[PDB]
């Protein structure tokens, strides 16, 4: 799990993070780096080529949401599980989405967070990020059955 | 890659399965279902009860999909290229799940095949799974 | 995690496993359908062909002690964390061993058991397996640092 | 597969880090030990404190054998096959470890070529180191 001085490193950067756009950007790459998972977007429009899918304003839309939610998952490190509960439930019973996807968006997600805040993301800071995604990856899956 | 004894232990294990192929098709997607509850997200609006005709239908469509693999072993990308482009441009099912199937699939293939079941032959039904699910992802992306 | 009905499918099963041999047929063929694991077993001589280490004798008797330690840890499936926690610091600190081959042991084992028991190893006694070979390597990756 | 617009954007990027590649390879091999622990059983007999010059040392012989990579991304598993054989034979490094090492290199690219790592360009790097991690797997078994 994070450590006392993990947990600061995590709720410092995020504090500098401006969630709209880096979850738009996040959502946006995951579909252009792995083109498959546009499956669940059908009815989101145009997305035939990159600049498509990052200028796209429905994927920008959800994108800010989905890390809206990520964001406040945030304020609860110390239980992923309870918090996401209502999420997990719901992309399993209602949208039907297979749990891998939501460890390959974190890791966009610590991509987009090292594009963005460059040498400030540093080897234990990033460590320190790879340990929340997984959390929250883990949470959102575990009320699938 | 396969070698020539992968060849030969695969077709020997695939020619055993013979006629009962559908059914361990199916017993393997059962056993997925099962063991990888995830998988289920893939078939949501399947009956994926205990001996539903769906899964049995669905055993038989993987089952004819190897057993044309094995007829085809030395060519397999164009054998299988109708059923790559379905999986790269329609059912775009992770990668990761793909080695659950085959897992899966080799349980199956265990729990039918004592005699021809051996080591080596563990080994090369492996690699032919694997080898498999390779052409079904490498358009992708 | 397991549930009541599950535990005592898999300790009924077990109660008919000839530890022992499961042990190195199971090392065994984890050395034949995944060669590259055999870095480990340097001093154990010749490991060449699927016969050579399948009857290779240090691999049938590094098999048991595998093996018997895994059908201990069978006797305390609600604390495998802590049956494991020497053995797991032993496997990091010690032997250097990626905790991913204790994963592809686990799924050779129920390969195994399905060789042995056919039918018996039905599709709900496999899915309990399953998560007791995935909560064992769980453990022994554990004190991993 | 590769494709001529994978090839082109590959260059680029790497082509942008020219000197700065053994440095950027020491950054990602720092970056796998801390945020994937389990890869540094394959460095036991290594200094991995930060700035090791081991760590160091090795930055430089992975970065000049993506170099290699780069300049022959059109027939790799020639330009490769000394390394493949290394890797297959000696090294034995459980597959799973080349994404760890992967993700880490695209974040590393990523944290030093603000202008130069767009969306295209990520897909594309990421194309790529996918694509070298199945050359120097290809010999496993
Ligand atoms: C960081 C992890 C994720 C979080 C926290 C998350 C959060 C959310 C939230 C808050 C919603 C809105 C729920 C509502 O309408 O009440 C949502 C919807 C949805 N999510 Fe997730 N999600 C995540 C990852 C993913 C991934 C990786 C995919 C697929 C590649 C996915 C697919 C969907 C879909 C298809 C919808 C509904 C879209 C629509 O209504 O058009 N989610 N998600
Ligand atoms: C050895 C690997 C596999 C083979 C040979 C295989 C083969 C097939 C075949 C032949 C079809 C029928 C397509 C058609 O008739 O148009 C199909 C469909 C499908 N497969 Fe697989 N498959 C494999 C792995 C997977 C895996 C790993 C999953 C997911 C866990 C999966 C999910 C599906 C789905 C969702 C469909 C369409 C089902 C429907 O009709 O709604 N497949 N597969
Ligand atoms: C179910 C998981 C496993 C269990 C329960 C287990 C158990 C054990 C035990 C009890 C010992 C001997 C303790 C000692 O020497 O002090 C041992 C040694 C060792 N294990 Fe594991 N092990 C497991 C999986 C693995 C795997 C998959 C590998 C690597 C492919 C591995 C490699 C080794 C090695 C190299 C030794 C030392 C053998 C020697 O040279 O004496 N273990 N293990
Ligand atoms: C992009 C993928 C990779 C490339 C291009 C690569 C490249 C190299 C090169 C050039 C060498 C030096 C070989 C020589 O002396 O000629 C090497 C050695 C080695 N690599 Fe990698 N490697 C990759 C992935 C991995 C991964 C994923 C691991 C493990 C997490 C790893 C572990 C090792 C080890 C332990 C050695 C030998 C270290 C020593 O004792 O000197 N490599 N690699
Ligand atoms: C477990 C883990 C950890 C960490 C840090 C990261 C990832 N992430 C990934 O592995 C990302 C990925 C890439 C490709 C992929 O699958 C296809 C399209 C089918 C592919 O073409 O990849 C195979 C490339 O081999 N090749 O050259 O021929 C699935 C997932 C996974
Ligand atoms: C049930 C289950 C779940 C998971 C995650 C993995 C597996 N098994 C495997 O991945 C087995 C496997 C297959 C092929 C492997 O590597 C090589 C390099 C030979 C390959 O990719 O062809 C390495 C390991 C099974
Ligand atoms: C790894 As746990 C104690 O959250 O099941």
């Amino acid at each position: 799990h994070l450590t006392p001085e993990e947990k600061s490193a995590v709720t410092a950067l995020w504090g500098k993070v401006n969630v709209d756009e880096v979850g738009g950007e996040a959502l946006g790459r995951l579909l252009v780096v792995y083109p498959w998972t546009q499956r669940f977007f059908e009815s989101f429009g145009d997305l035939s080529t990159p600049d498509a899918v990052m200028g796209n304003p429905k994927v920008k839309a959800h994108g800010k949401k989905v890390l809206g939610a990520f964001s406040d998952g945030l304020a609860h490190l110390d239980n992923l599980k309870g918090t996401f509960a209502t999420l997990s439930e719901l992309h399993c019973d209602k949208l039907h989405v297979d749990p891998e996807n939501f460890r390959l968006l974190g890791n966009v997600l610590v991509c987009v967070l090292a594009h963005h805040f460059g040498k400030e993301f540093t080897p234990p800071v990033q460590a320190a990020y790879q340990k929340v995604v997984a959390g929250v990856a883990n949470a959102l899956a575990h009320k699938y059955h | 890659v396969l070698s020539p004894a992968d060849k030969t232990n695969v077709k020997a294990a695939w020619g055993k399965v013979g006629a009962h192929a559908g059914e361990y098709g199916a017993e393997a997607l059962e056993r997925m279902f099962l063991s990888f509850p995830t998988t289920k997200t893939y078939f949501p609006h399947f009956d994926l009860s205990h001996g539903s005709a769906q899964v049995k239908g669905h055993g038989k469509k993987v089952a004819d999909a190897l057993t044309n693999a094995v007829a085809h072993v030395d060519d397999m990308p164009n054998a299988l290229s109708a059923l790559s482009d379905l999986h790269a441009h329609k059912l775009r099912v992770d990668p990761v799940n793909f080695k659950l199937l085959s897992h899966c699939l080799l349980v199956t293939l265990a729990a039918h095949l004592p005699a021809e079941f051996t080591p080596a032959v563990h080994a090369s039904l492996d690699k032919f799974l694997a080898s498999v699910s390779t052409v079904l992802t490498s358009k992708y992306r």
